[PDB]
């Protein structure tokens, strides 16, 4: 019957310093211990440690213990997960779990935190046709070189929904993000149908509706 | 410091069928010798936190389906999907809580199972609005393809292209189980403009020999 | 036909570390839910198993121990831990499956005089065995010459006295810790939850 | 009666090992608290670790890891294994019997500690000339010079211990070559100079060394 | 880590009279206080514990008082054999800390030194270092300014002094000042001079030598 909540994502530059919270409400709090996961990109769950809100009990994985430092405040029920010089290798989502012991399953968990260590800055992403020059043709659009992660990619003001693949970005050398999102049409409505991409970046309250149509 | 190493890494089951997942203890994981192994396992939605639903090995979490069930001991411990669904993909993580290192396995990622399906490709050449920034972009398009593994080399003026691709790959489609790929090509304008002919090559499981798609400048 | 948790929390008195008192509970229902959700507790430390997980489950057996100890010794009542009290007043086994509940009571067990009868033991010549219980109060002989009853040199009294004073600080200040055992042995089941 | 003595003490390399025994005496030490104590050539009291009378170990921060403390009741000993020594470790170790993990009421003599990569050098002992310039009146002043020794002690004595009247030997004073130097002065009659015979003894049993220079009139 | 500070950092005062050592803790330790007495040479001695009750085989005259923060050891008809550095140590919480220490010293009425000064000696001369060695002998009070001054030009940075714990008979403080050089050094100079600055002196005291 208890739930927990954490912060927001943080965008920071390698060698700043950051603090991650995670505030619990529900019946039982007091029994409850609380615990950090890392999870890189792709990768799997990493245990960090976990702490006890009553007493400020601190036990640390040893492949996490000077590189990080767990503390809470049972006044406000928040727990903490905090970096004095961030490195790029940081970059990651973090989970707090709930567990109501030590030695005892996770229950309850959280909706995770995304950290992002990368140098960059907030840029609008640069949307451009995919010809569709193609039994059935398809066309799309690309999405190129936006920071910071998610882009919203609709067709049509979300008319179109069939048939539509959108890809996961990939973060090129440069630092910058690249998406594409495509979908598949019948070949018989390039010329009289009009297929308009909407990309909506809010991290740079960037808004493209880009029209595409064969050259 | 309790290892836990799981197999297989990728699980391939039909819809209906069972799917097995083992998960091996560097060490025995049971506390005060209660014949209660202290494990967990996760199932991990893409996107999404982990939800627990098994803990000490056999026990089901609350509103978990009877499909799910846990066995083992000592060291050796597997969780059975008996009649997996649509909604089983996840990726599944075996968890220890009996010392006070923590410990994950590798995850295992599971996947319903296809006929094989040939890959649609299409080529997609930059377009002029791009080119007049100076940078050139090459998409290459994968549709609707089982298995997942797909080869894609850029071959441009019939010479292999190494270090400017990088491709993109969604999730299993709902319905029909189908992945898609995206391989994109990035060049300067001047690079872009010293060669002819792009072509796209794909070998694949499905194909019979590889496909190119091809276009000339 | 419920547990009697009250009269273990709900305690007027409580004892010393040293002769901390043990009530066995059996033969009735256990409904933890008045327990775990009182914001009355300053720790309340689980091992092995979990109290939001009580509710469902039977035990043969269930144990509350109730002393009296310092802020700073809270700290000792956990498996694997080491101190005067965890080695001479109350000891918990590395395989402990329970909960630790402790909260402060300087209204309750301080007086102004600067002193009370709660006791613990300050010398024992090796450690106690877990839920081991030592009410001797014999002369401790640190020497080879015998005490003959007598406190002297090398014959000091194996008790120690606390100084709980309301004016002290929340290290100093008496602390209530109610330690809750669940013992499962090859027997019928007694204790299950509601 | 109760008795504490210390052994074990000398020169040590930075990260070697040393073990410190304690010989007790009028009491059992299996049955009470025993702590080291170490106080700094110059600084104050700082404890290290304690064994409980059941056996329990307790150390400090600075020692925590490094140092393990330990008891032979067969031989009534108590022990102090340094292990990975530092230069900041260099400090007296006093042997003290804890009543309950309180307070010292009884202690050892102490054992010097010295961790330093430097190396044990004899002492150069030169006369402190007695001369015009060292007598006024009755008062004559005439002295040794203890220099350029490591590590410390250095005892110095006059005429076998037979002088032992208006001796000042002063505190050694760590030089900035990491040596030490000590000077040792008596006061004698300005008649017995050309009487009279001294002659300062000095010993430094760390680099076995015993001069017994001869100090004469200018 | 709680530190206990201790007050004066030195005492000075006669036999008979009444000592008041003061030492203040960071945090409330609550009359878990002991006083220890250690002479130069010797271990601590146990003096107080619980900050008030007296060691066995402590004289009636030392008495401990105050708790909390605040604590005080009184010595009350001091004795020649009194005077030593006594520590306060706390057993309120781990870990168990020491003061500084005060000194106590006896004291005497304001004794001139006694200068004298001795030129190195031909022996060490052969090895290539030139050692000056200046005698402060049997003053009061401790302090006392020491200079060197070589062809009437001041020296520093390569004199040491050291300083002898009070005499137990005339209560006095002995000092050498040592002035090491080089004998290339020490040869480029004629005269070396002492030059004394003390509270008994009504001007300078300077014994030189010549080389
Ligand atoms: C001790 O008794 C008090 C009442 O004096 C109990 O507190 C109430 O318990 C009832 C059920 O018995 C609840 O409905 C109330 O909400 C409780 N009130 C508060 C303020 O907590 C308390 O539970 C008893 N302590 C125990 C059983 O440990």
């Amino acid at each position: 019957q208890m739930q927990l909540v954490q912060s927001g994502t943080a965008v920071k530059k390698p060698g700043e310093s950051l603090k991650i919270s995670c505030k619990g409400s529900g019946y039982g709090f007091i029994t409850y211990w609380i615990a950090w996961v890392r999870q890189m990109p792709g990768k799997g769950l990493e245990w960090m440690g976990i702490i006890y809100p009553g007493d400020s009990e601190t036990r640390y994985s040893p492949s996490f213990q000077g590189q990080v430092t767990i503390s809470a405040d049972k006044s406000i029920n928040t727990a903490y997960l905090q970096w004095s010089s961030l490195k790029a290798s940081d970059t990651a989502i973090y989970y707090c779990a709930g567990g109501s012991g030590i030695f005892t399953p996770m229950d309850v968990w959280g909706q995770g935190t995304t950290v992002a260590v990368s140098s960059a800055s907030t840029k609008g992403p640069s949307v451009f046709p995919l010809a569709p020059s193609s039994g059935t043709a398809a066309l799309g659009c690309l999405v190129k070189d936006y920071f910071p992660e998610p882009v919203t990619v609709s067709w049509n003001s979300g008319a179109l929904t069939s048939g539509v693949h959108t890809f996961p970005a990939v973060l090129q050398s440069s630092g910058l993000y690249s998406l594409s999102s495509v979908v598949t049409v019948p070949s018989s409505s390039l010329g009289t149908q009009t297929y308009i991409c909407n990309v909506n970046h809010k991290p740079s309250n960037t808004k493209v509706d880009k029209k595409v149509e064969p050259k | 410091d309790i290892q836990l190493t799981q197999s297989p890494d990728s699980l391939a089951v039909s819809l209906g069928e069972r799917a097995t997942i083992n998960c091996k203890s560097s060490q025995s994981v049971l506390y005060s010798s209660i014949n209660k192994n202290y494990l967990a396992w996760y199932q991990q939605k893409p996107g999404q936190p982990p939800k627990l639903l098994i803990y000490w090995t056999s026990t089901r979490e609350s509103g978990v389906p009877d499909r799910f069930s846990g066995s083992g001991s000592g060291t050796d411990f597997a969780l059975t999907i008996s009649s997996l669904q649509a909604e089983d993909v996840a990726v599944y993580y075996c968890q220890q809580y009996s010392n006070t290192p923590y410990t994950f396995g590798q995850g295992t990622k599971v996947e319903i199972k296809r006929t094989v399906a040939a890959p649609s490709v299409f080529i997609f050449p930059p377009s002029d609005e791009q080119l007049k920034s100076g940078t050139a972009s090459v998409v290459c398009l994968l549709n609707n393809f089982y298995p997942r593994e797909a080869k894609v080399q850029w071959k441009v003026d019939n010479a292999l292209q190494s270090g400017n691709s990088q491709e993109s790959v969604t999730e299993q489609d709902s319905k029909d189980s189908t992945y898609s790929l995206s391989s994109t090509l990035t060049l300067s304008k001047a690079d872009y403009e010293k060669h002819k002919v792009y072509a796209c090559e794909v070998t694949h499981q499905g194909l019979s020999s590889p496909v190119t798609k091809s276009f000339n400048r | 036909n419920l547990c009697p948790f009250g009269e273990v929390f709900n305690a007027t008195r409580f004892a010393s570390v040293y002769a901390w008192n043990r009530k066995r509970i059996s033969n009735c229902v256990a409904d933890y839910s008045v327990l775990y959700n009182s914001a009355s507790f300053s720790t309340f430390k689980c091992y092995g198993v979990s109290p939001t997980k009580l509710n469902d489950l039977c035990f043969t057996n269930v144990y509350a121990d109730s002393f009296v100890i310092r802020g700073d010794e809270v700290r000792q009542i956990a498996p694997g831990q080491t101190g005067k009290i965890a080695d001479y007043n109350y000891k918990l086994p590395d395989d402990f499956t329970g909960c630790v509940i402790a909260w402060n009571s300087n209204n309750l067990d301080s007086k102004v005089g600067g002193n009370y009868n709660y006791l613990y033991r300050l010398f024992r010549k090796s450690n106690l065995k877990p839920f081991e219980r030592d009410i001797s109060t014999e002369i401790y002989q640190a020497g080879s010459t015998p005490c003959n009853g007598v406190e002297g040199f090398n014959c000091y009294f194996p008790l120690q006295s606390y100084g709980f004073q309301p004016t002290n600080g929340v290290g100093y200040q008496p602390y209530r810790v109610v330690v809750l055992s669940f013992e499962l042995l090859h027997a019928p089941a007694t204790v299950c939850g509601p | 009666q109760v008795q504490l003595v210390e052994s074990g003490g000398g020169l040590i390399q930075p990260g070697g090992s040393l073990r410190l025994s304690c010989a007790a005496s009028g009491f059992t030490v299996s049955s009470n608290y025993m702590s080291w104590v170490r106080q700094a050539p110059g600084k104050g009291l700082e404890w290290v670790s304690v064994i409980y009378s059941g056996g329990s170990t307790f150390y400090a921060d600075s020692v925590k890891g490094r140092f393990t403390i330990s008891r032979d009741n067969s031989k009534s000993t108590l022990y102090l294994q340094m292990n990975s020594l530092r230069v900041e470790d260099t400090a007296v170790y006093y042997c003290a019997r804890d009543f309950g993990d309180f307070y010292f009421d009884y202690w050892g003599q102490g054992t010097l500690v010295t961790v330093s990569s430097a190396s044990t050098k004899g002492p150069s002992v030169f006369p402190l000339a007695p001369s015009s310039k060292s007598t006024s009146g009755g008062t004559a002043a005439l002295g040794c010079l203890v220099k350029d020794y490591f590590p410390e002690p250095v005892t110095v004595s006059w005429n076998s211990g037979a002088l032992t009247s208006g001796v000042h030997t002063f505190p050694a004073v760590l030089q900035s070559s990491g040596l030490y130097s000590l000077s040792s002065v008596v006061t004698v009659p300005s008649s017995s100079l050309g009487t009279q015979t001294y002659i300062c003894n000095v010993n430094h049993k760390p680099s076995n060394t015993k001069v017994d220079k001869k100090v004469e009139p200018k």
